This record gives structure tokens, sequence and C-alpha cells, in this order.
């Protein structure tokens, strides 16, 4: 079993090994545009007021 | 001095305030057994709002009643009716305990109906018996003399109420709290700790504490309107009434602060 | 899921009779029951309501109190004590399922019903009674009420029912445009606050029929007159 | 303000609720307990004869004696991470353990099983999630240890042991070092029976001991104990 | 077997290396750079009751109105928020469920746990009553997490350190997940449904293909189990949670961590964890009887959501982000606005 397991371990590390590699800061910026995108259509981050709240006094 | 009934108002106010805000406050003293702990709270602090200023006011005015008949007549009755629901709950507490160690499996986790049930109808009959007792004193049956004196006085009222009030209650729970021990110890034998003599302290601390308490007030209550020949005195009678009422204020540190839970609630809320 | 109402037959106006439901392949116990009445060449009446445990009871004005209904959940029967009978009391009596939740379609499954002969409210009006139409036109259907059937919660208490000849009314439309299940997508329904109407993409052979519109928004239930399309 | 099929709906909420509360009402009265153990320990035998008495996953045992419902959990043959899902047993009223008492010169592939069934034991008795749950222990094999003893000393599993080689010195010494590894006897106790092909007892111990504990946590709940 | 864990310690040294040398620059310097979002208020509005046990998993439904609870008593109960009525009620026959799951059409809702058998519940019988429809049999150990990926197939996770996709209509597993070297804890699906990632008591989480049924992507850096894992909302990253107290944001593009949420005083483990609509503001239960709700772009905390008397276990934000639904040990549900 020993054999077989290192196998299929260097095959998979291989494998993950061949992957495109962009930068983090792109990725940090993409974040942060979906996230100031959206952030105006955010009921947590923006409270709506009563009159579109469904969560009210009954 | 009217000073010291003054500061067991206040330390009795505070006890049972600070009991009934911790039960209500932390989730798990929410339970049927501490219902009958919560109605006796509540007892001391109806006692503490309504009876004691009153009687600090005869101390300071020497016994003289200025007020009308039906102020007196209430005021005995609310004292009465308190005093009979504060015995009967402590009865109830005893009797919950005794059928907690004899039919515990319902018992257990003092939840469901079967034990709400029976919580509900104790206390109702407690209080039902509290209020049938201390009803004759409105209807006018406690005869009296000068108008300027508020006591109770009649014979034939005075020997029924002291019964119902204490003697039977206080046999019911001496003889309970007797089988309790006896059953404790016989399951010990047939078994064969620091824990079981915690208890067994517990039992006899609260008998001696609810003996001492009432016992003499009531014999005293008995013999001053019944004998004919007795050397009874009004420092006496007052020294029994205070012995008797500083019961109440006793009775909250005695059933709370020895709880496991009940400490850690009052010393979280002491911490802020 | 099948029900079959017992009963009928000729009943004098000084007597009474009994009607019994038999439910089978639901849970009836969770179930609540309606009977509509249909008197011949007229439109159809609610009667009463229980709700699942028995624990609502609801009557129509003209037959409140003089009417006893009563469930039995363990043999999944339903009874109507028939106390009392006049002239007006002709008419066939239909068995309906009703279950009320989130997303629940009440009314969906109606019984084969039993013919009995005898020896404020919302109007519910529908300008047109005969519609007359080859297959495969679009047909329209209008439908008024003489209050506002939305709710404060957001949605219309409207219902559709279509009766084939020689079949129980079938449930189309409710609340207010939700497809019934089992039903061909050609029915959609809309409408605004008080004026509904309901289209069909086609019509095929199997639609003809006569279409009510029911409202739910409080009881009594009333239905529409009916509107009958023919070829 | 509600309408009538809001107030259907809210009826029908009401009726769930009445039977969720009869359904805990009736559920809050079986008496709930874990066993534990290895297989060859004799849990099989133990719950095959209380069944006689009355696949992958966890096995479910119905039992009823005296007029009180027994609700038996084995997880024996659900062999993972049990420190991920033994925090769902912290309501159970009593933990069934049962060890063979023969095993002590055996091998398995801690090397002797004696020694990996003291070792489970410990670990489940200082468990964070039993603090307050008492311990039943079975010995199943005394039977055959009769006889092992008289031929295999006991020295092997238990170097420091200096005893006679005596049946009942032998018992009392493992029934001892089981007791021992318990670290907060204050708070929860220990009850320890011996099984053989007799099984009346067994069911009279197991009721004696469900009752003591429930007896103990109502006078916990009273507030004496 | 000696050249080959050779050959395994230079494929890792370096992967490590390709991913050290793309670390320009961290989240948190490129953040710094915009106004933070102020203390959030959240009061509860609704608090569910009717459980009499411990509460462990909760779904969200797509409309954002009902939602559905597993209790340890055996019961599932479909909530409506809006009014709290209560619209189904569900015995288990096993009553040790540990996860549940809510179709995204609603048809279906599927529950697991110890008895190692998904059971999948149809909620429009025309029957009228809620009947299990089909039995996922086949698990060795307990079910973990389960979620639908449609109508026909469901992907679940058990504790014997292996996933499976389950086809509902067929009733046996078509594609099985291997891999992680402990048990899987949860499971969180991709907004598109392409991709889904998995946690497991070895602190590492694992990218796999519906298809393909293969680990395309692997992560590390957790000190302990991972209990909770979600996708962020555009579906490019995700959050871990461990018995660490410690939150950590990885994002399936850049292979690393981009920043970490920890808070020096907290010492217990995290439950459940859950993202905003928009992602702003990420929400983390924690074993000390509140959730605190987490700067995503900033690791500042932003509030504390306290109020529950035990372990909350699980927690979900409505598909609109209307509120924020949160599940504890002592029964009680309680909804956030
Ligand atoms: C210490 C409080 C003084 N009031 C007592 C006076 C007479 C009496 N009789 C009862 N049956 S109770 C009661 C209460």
């Amino acid at each position: 079993a020993s054999i077989a397991q290192a196998r299929k371990l260097v095959e998979q590390l291989k494998m993950e090994a061949n992957i495109d590699r962009i930068k983090v800061s792109k990725a940090a910026a993409d974040l942060m545009a979906y996230c100031e995108a959206h952030a105006k259509e955010d009921p947590l981050l923006t409270p709506v007021p009563a009159s579109e709240n469904p969560f009210r006094e009954k | 001095y009217a000073l010291s009934y003054c500061a067991l108002i206040l330390a009795i106010v505070f006890g049972n305030g600070l009991v009934c805000m911790a039960v209500l406050k932390e989730r798990a003293l929410q339970t049927t057994t501490n219902y009958l702990v919560v109605s006796l709270a509540v007892a001391d602090l109806l006692v503490a709002t309504l009876v004691m200023p009153w009687v600090v006011y005869l101390e300071v005015t020497g016994g003289v009643w200025n007020f009308s008949r039906i102020c007196c007549d209430v005021f005995v009755t609310l004292d009465v009716m308190m005093c009979t629901a504060s015995i009967l709950n402590l009865c109830a507490i005893s009797i919950d305990r005794y059928t907690a160690v004899v039919m515990p499996v319902h018992y257990q986790h003092g939840t469901g109906q079967s034990s709400c049930r029976r919580v509900a109808l104790m206390i109702t009959a407690v209080w039902v018996l509290a209020f049938a007792v201390s009803c004759p004193l409105l209807f006018g049956f406690n005869t009296t003399g000068d108008p300027t004196v508020c006591s109770i006085s009649n014979p034939d009222f005075v020997i029924y109420s002291s019964v119902v009030s204490f003697y039977l209650p206080f046999g019911v729970t001496v003889l309970v709290y007797a089988r309790i021990y006896v059953v404790l110890k016989q399951r010990r034998r047939k078994r064969i700790p620091l824990r079981e003599k915690k208890a067994t302290q517990m039992v006899a601390i609260v008998l001696g504490a609810f003996i001492v308490c009432w016992l003499p007030f009531f014999l005293t209550h008995v013999l001053n309107t019944h004998c004919q020949t007795c050397h009874v005195s009004p420092e006496l009678y007052s020294a029994t009434t205070w012995l008797g009422y500083v019961n109440s204020a006793l009775n909250p540190v005695i059933y709370t602060t020895f709880n496991i839970e009940f400490r850690k609630a009052f010393l979280k809320i002491l911490s802020c | 899921v099948q029900l079959v109402e017992s009963g009928g037959g000729l009943v004098q106006p000084g007597g009474s009779r009994k009607l019994s439901c038999s439910a089978s392949g639901f849970a009836f116990s969770s179930f609540g029951m309606h009977w509509v009445r249909q008197a011949p060449e007229k439109g159809l009446e609610w009667v009463a309501y229980i709700s699942s445990g028995s624990g609502t009871i609801y009557y129509a004005d003209t037959v409140k109190g003089r009417f006893t209904i009563s469930r039995d959940d363990p043999k999944n029967t339903l009874f109507l004590q028939m106390t009392s009978l006049r002239s007006e009391d002709t008419a066939m009596y239909y068995c309906v399922r009703s279950i009320y939740y989130y997303g629940s379609s009440p009314f969906d499954f109606w019984g084969q019903g039993t013919t009995l002969t005898v020896s404020s409210d919302i109007v519910m009006t529908q300008a047109t009674s005969s519609v007359p139409v080859t297959p495969g036109e679009s047909v329209s259907i209008s439908c008024r009420s003489s209050k506002s059937l939305l709710h404060s919660n957001g949605n219309t208490y409207l219902y559709w029912f279509l009766q084939r000849p020689g079949q129980s009314p079938q449930l189309l439309i409710y609340r207010m445009s939700n497809l019934a299940s089992g039903v061909p997508d050609r029915f959609s329904g809309s409408g605004s606050g008080t004026a509904f109407t309901l289209t069909i993409s086609r019509l095929e052979a199997e639609d003809v029929g006569v279409y009510y519109c029911m409202q739910h928004l409080e009881y009594p239930l009333t239905f529409g007159a009916g509107t009958k399309l023919e070829l | 303000t509600l309408s009538a099929e809001d107030k259907a709906a809210v009826e029908r909420s009401k009726m769930i609720d009445r039977n969720l509360r009869e359904d805990g009402e009736k559920a809050a009265r079986e008496v709930k307990l874990l066993l534990l153990g290895a297989g060859e320990s004799g849990k099989n035998t133990i719950v095959k004869q209380m069944k006689i008495i009355h696949t992958t996953g966890i096995v479910e045992t119905h039992f009823t004696f005296k007029d009180l419902h027994f609700k038996m959990f084995d997880v024996g043959a659900q062999r993972s991470e049990r420190k991920k899902w033994i925090h769902c047993f912290e309501g159970v009223t009593a933990i069934i353990f049962c060890v063979a008492l023969s095993d002590y010169d055996l091998v398995l592939a801690e090397m002797n099983r004696m020694h990996a069934s003291m070792k489970l034991f410990d670990s489940i008795c200082n468990n964070k999630w039993f603090t307050d749950t008492s311990i039943i222990l079975f010995l199943n094999k005394k039977d055959l240890f009769e006889e092992k003893i008289k031929k295999s000393p006991l020295t092997i599993c238990y170097p420091e042991y200096a005893g006679s080689n005596t049946y009942e010195e032998a018992a009392a010494y493992i029934q001892c070092q089981f007791e021992d590894l318990n670290k907060r006897k204050d708070t929860k106790e220990i009850y320890t029976h011996f099984t053989c092909s007799t099984d009346t007892k067994n069911v009279q111990f197991v009721f004696d001991a469900v009752t003591d504990v429930i007896i103990k946590n109502n006078l916990k709940d009273c507030g004496l104990f | 077997l000696d050249q080959l864990r050779q050959e395994a310690e230079q494929l890792k040294n370096q992967i490590r290396d390709a991913r050290k040398a793309c670390a320009d620059a961290t989240l948190s310097q490129i953040t710094n750079n915009i106004d933070p979002v102020g203390r959030i208020q959240m009061r509860t509005r609704r608090t569910l009751r009717g459980h009499l046990a411990k509460i462990y998993a909760m779904h969200w439904g797509t409309d954002s109105r009902l939602l559905v609870s597993a209790s340890q008593d055996g019961k599932l109960i479909i909530w409506d928020s809006y009014t709290t009525n209560k619209v189904h009620a569900i015995p288990l026959r096993s009553s040790w469920v540990m996860t549940c799951a809510y179709a995204p059409s609603g048809n279906y809702v599927a529950c697991g746990g110890l008895d190692n058998i998904c059971s999948i519940y149809n909620l429009k019988t025309r029957e009228g009553n809620v009947r299990v429809s089909r039995e996922l049999a086949g698990h060795t150990g307990y079910l973990s997490c389960c979620r639908f990926l449609d109508d026909n197939q469901i992907v679940t996770s058990s504790g014997d350190t292996t996933c499976a996709l389950w086809d509902i209509e067929t009733g046996q597993q078509t594609t099985t997940f291997t891999g992680h070297t402990g048990d899987v804890m949860s499971l969180s699906l991709a907004p598109d449904t392409r991709l889904f990632v998995s946690g497991a008591c070895d602190a590492s989480a694992k990218l796999w293909d519906v298809r393909e049924g293969m680990c395309r992507q692997t992560f590390t850096g957790h000190e302990s189990d991972i209990n909770a894992i979600c996708f962020f909302p555009n579906g490019n990253a995700f959050a871990t949670g461990s018995d660490d107290a410690t939150c950590r944001l990885f994002d399936l593009r850049a292979d690393q961590e981009l920043m970490t949420y920890s808070h020096d005083n907290i010492i217990c483990g995290i439950t459940s964890v859950s993202f905003s609509k928009s992602g702003r503001l990420l929400l983390a239960g924690y074993d000390d009887f509140n959730c605190n709700v987490w700067d995503a772009l900033k690791a500042d905390r932003a509030g504390v959501l306290a109020g529950h008397d035990n372990r909350v276990s699980c927690l979900g934000v409505t598909d609109d982000g209307m509120a924020v639904a949160t599940g504890s040990w002592d029964s009680f549900l309680k909804i956030w606005n």
C-alpha cells in the first residue's frame, strides 16, 4: 500500500504544480472592486428603512 | 429601637429582590423546583412592603393606634395571611423534596407536565389555604376591646389559627424530614462521603431554623391568649415577634446562598 | 386521493338527512374540509369549513345554526348532520380538500359529490356568461369583486375553478396567477386590486366548461356567476 | 389583521407545537445510556442477553424492566475520531463499560488488550463532556478467568503486582486498578459488577444503578448532596 | 519508495516556492487605503421556539423566507421566518442527526448523521404528508455535511475521509472524492455549482471537480481541524474556520492565505462561517455563546451578536441578505437584522 500511496501522491503533487499563476494584488483588487460594486445593495451593511424591511413588529 | 426593624426590612428587601432577579436572569434557575423558592421570595417581598412599616409606626407610637378600625383589620389580615403563606410554602418545599426523594423518575430534570402540574397545585393550595385562614379577620371576627389597641386576642380564633398555621404543617414537615433521613440512611446501608453529610447538615439546619423561628412565637401566642395565670410580659411578646420576623430575613440566605448555581449567579451579579 | 360522498335522494322539508364522505389516499387529519353546493343550472356557494383538529368551524349566514357538521379523524370520514330542509336546499354537495400553510394550494382536490333533492359579504360578479369560440383561438375571462382582495401581506386571495360537463370543479390558479399542480401552462391569471382576468394561450377540446372566480379574503366564501365556454 | 389563511396557518403551527410538546414529554421519560467497549469484551453477549430477557452505523436497543424504559446506544462499529461526536451524548444518563477479564495474556495488533481497555476507560472517564455522568463496569469473562489464572500468572500484565495468585486477590486487584483511573471520584462514582452465564442479576444491577443515579441527580436539583 | 518520497518532498518545496514568489503584496496593505465600516448594530427580530434539543444545522431557503433546522430530538422543522409559523414537522427515524440541507427549488430536503445514511424527504407529496423519498446508504462514516447540486443529484460529506456525489433517482453514488487524510467536516457549493470545496481534520481544504472527480487544488495553513467552510459571494474565494480561534480567507486563484481573522482574547473554537450578500462582512460562530462579525477587507471586528445561552453551532445569511439566522445548543434559533 505504501508504494501505491506514494505514487498517487507524486502524481497529485505534479498535477497541482502545473497550474497557471497570477498575482495576489490583482486578486485583492478584484475582491475590493466586487465588494464596492455591490455595497450599495447590501441590507446588512446599509440597513433599509422600515418601509421595506420585512422583519418588524407583528 | 425601630431602627433595628428598618434595618431588618432593608435586609429582607435586598435579599429577596436579589434572589428574584437572579432567578429571573440566569436561565438554568427557571425550573419547577425553584418556583417554590420564587413564591417564598414573593411572599417575603409582600411582607417587607406591607406589614413591618406599620409595625414600626406602632413601635414609634408605642402601640397607640389612631387610624380607623378598618386599617387595623386589614393590617391583621395581611400579617396573618403572609405568615400562613410563608409557613405553608416551607411545608410545600419540604413535601416537594420528599416527592423527589421517594418518586424520582418523573422528578428527574424538574421539568414536564407532571412536575409543573404538581408545583402549580401545591402553590395554589398554599395560597388558598392562607387566604381562607385569614378571611375571618376581615369579617370582624377578631373581637377586641379598647379600639386604640391593634392586636389579635380572640380565644376562639387564636387556637384554631395557630393550629392550622403551624402545628399541622410543622408536624408534617418534621415527619417528612425524618422519613427522608431514614430513607437516605437505609439506602446508604443497603449499598454498603462529605456530600451526604452536607445534605444531612442542610436538612438539620433547615429544621432547626424553622423550629427556633416559629415554635416559640406560636407557643407564646397560645399561652398568653389561653393561660389563666402566666408570667407573660409585652417585652417577651415583642422579642418573639422579632424572632419570627427575622425568619423571613434569614430564609433566603439558607435557601440560596448554599446552592452552587445560586452562588454563581450572585457572584456574577455582584461582579458588575 | 379519492373522496366518496354518501346520502341524498328525496327528503321531505320537515325531515332530516345525514351525509357522509369517505376520505382515503391522504392524511385526512391534517386536511381541512369544505362543503360546496350547486343547484341545478346555478353557481357554486360555500357551506361550511372545519380546520385541522376541529378547532375552528364556520357556517354560511343562510345555514348558520341550522346545520351541524362533525369530523372523525380515526375513520377518515366527514359527516354533515342536515337537520332541517327547505325547497332551496336542493343542490349537489361537493367535498373539497383544503390545507393552509405557506405555499399551499387549498381547494386543489374536489370530490365527486352527491345529488340531494327536496320535495358585508364580498360580491363576486362576472359580466360574461357565454363566450362562444372555436378551438385554438385565445379566450379571456374577466371577474370583478366589490372589495379589493389585496391584503397588507402583499398577496391577493383569488381562486379560479373550472367545472367540465359531468365533472366536479378543478382548481386552476390560486392567489392569484400561480399554476395549480397538474394543469397545463396554457392558463394564466392577472389583475390588480379588484379587476382580474383569466387568459388561455390556445383553447383545446378539453377546455370546454364553466369557469368560476372565488375569493378567500374573508368568510363567507363567495363564488362568481360563472362563464361558460362553448363551440 | 391576519387573514383567514394566515389564521389557519397559525392554528396549524399551534397544533404542530402541541404535537412536539407531547413527543418531548413522552421522550423525556426514557432512560438513555451509552455502551462502550471492545467487540470481544462481551458487548454482543450483554446486548443479546438483555434483549432476550425483555448495516454500518450505531445499534439501538430498547428494553423494559420494572415499568422503566431504557435506551441503549452502541458505537463500537463506528470507528472514527470519537471526540468529534462524543459530545452528542452529553445527556446520557449513564455509561456502560465492558472489558474481558481473561484478555490480560493476549496480544493485539497498547500492545496488550487489557492496557488498551484501561486507556480507553481513562480517556472516556476523564472526557470533558462526561463531568457528572456515572460509569458502570461489567466483567464478562470471569468464568474463563477462573481457569486461566490457575495456569497463567497475572504478573505478565502487571509487573508491579506482588499479591497472591488466588482468584479473589486477582479480581480485587483488577477492580482496584480499574477504579483508580478515576480522577473526579467526588463528582462521579463507578459501579462495578461481574457477569457470567447467569443474566438475571445484570438487569437488576443496571436498574439499581440507574435508580441511584436518578436519585442523586434529583438531590442535586433540589440542592441536597 | 524512498525515491518517490524524495520526489514528493521536492514537488511540495517547488509548490511552496512558487506560491511564495507571487506574494508581492498583501490584502491588508492594499485595503488600508479605504474607510472602515462603522459599528454594526443588529437587534434580534424573531426568536423561533419549538425545539427541545440542541440545534446542529440549518439552511436558508432560496426565497429567503423558509428555513429548516435540525435537532437531536429527531424532528426537522420548517419555519416561516416572516411569521415564525411552523410549516412542517418531519420525524426522523434516527435522532442522531448532524446536518440538514434545503433544495434550491424547495421540493426536497436532506439530512444525515451518525446513522451513515442520508435521507431525502418530499415536501410536495400528493399524499399531503412529508415522507422519505430515497435513502443514500454506502458511507462508512457519519455524515458531516450535504448540499443539493440540483433536483437530480446531491453531494454529501462523511466522516470516512471521503465525499461522494449521489444520484437521487439512481440511488448509487456516481463519483467518489478521495485524498483527505482526516475526516471531512463541511462542504460548500460555489455560486455557479461548477466546483465545491471540503474541509477535513487534517487542517487542509481541497478543491474538487463535480464531473472530473479529482482534486484540482489544496489549501494548508490551519493549526487545527477545520469545522466550517463557505464560498465568497463572487465565487473566486472562500473562508474556513478551525478550533484554533482563527478564520483564514483562501482564494482559489492565489492558492494562499489573503488575510487572517483572529483576536487575542478568543481561545475557543469556531463552529460556522458565513458571508454577506456583497461579501463585505464576515460572520463566524464561536463556542463562547456569541457570534462575531469580522471586517472582511480589514479584519477589524465590526460587532458582536450575543444573547445565546449555549454554543452557537450553525448560522446562515439569507439569499437576499435581508437577515441572518443563528442556531445554538440551547434549542433556540434567533434571526438578526
Ligand atoms: C411575627 C408576625 C406577627 N403576626 C402573627 C400574629 C398572630 C398570627 N396567627 C396566625 N395563624 S399567623 C399570625 C402572625
